[PDB]
Order: structure tokens, then sequence, then C-alpha cells
């Protein structure tokens, strides 16, 4: 038997990631970050 | 040097973000 409670949650089903396409106007979103525009590789140094 | 707080800048990186969700309002160390 399982019984559901409900706070930060924390416990739910996976997410699909789907393909990526480049170099394309497209419709992106990176965990929430909506837009519209072109990809392109960067050679930018992010911190990790 | 072990005197006091030496004089620079040193930036404090992030380490974790733990989800608890718990009133606080005091501590103490161990």
């Amino acid at each position: 038997v399982l019984s559901f409670e409900l706070a930060p949650a924390t416990v739910c089903g996976p997410k699909k990631s789907t393909n990526l396409v480049k170099n394309k106007c497209v419709n992106f979103n990176f965990n929430g970050l909506t837009g519209t525009g072109v990809l392109t590789e960067s050679n930018k140094k992010f911190l990790p | 040097l072990v005197r006091d707080l030496p004089q620079g800048f040193s930036a404090l990186e992030p380490l974790v973000d733990l989800p608890i969700g718990i009133n606080i309002t005091r501590f103490q160390t161990l």
C-alpha cells in the first residue's frame, strides 16, 4: 500500500530529454529557460 | 599568518543546497 504526502517537493517522476537541433530558429527549453533563437557552438569558459 | 584575518580578496564558492524547510533561530558549534 502506497500513501503519497505533501515543504520542498523532492520525489517525482523523471523527465524525458529530447534531441538538440542547432543552426535553426527554434523554440528552446533548458530546465525552464524559454525563448526563440538560433543555437550555435560557443568557446566560452563557464565556471563549473 | 596566525594573528588576525589577512588583508585580501577571496570569493566563497557554493558547496551544496539542501531541500529541508525547517525554521531556524539559533545555533551552537560542536
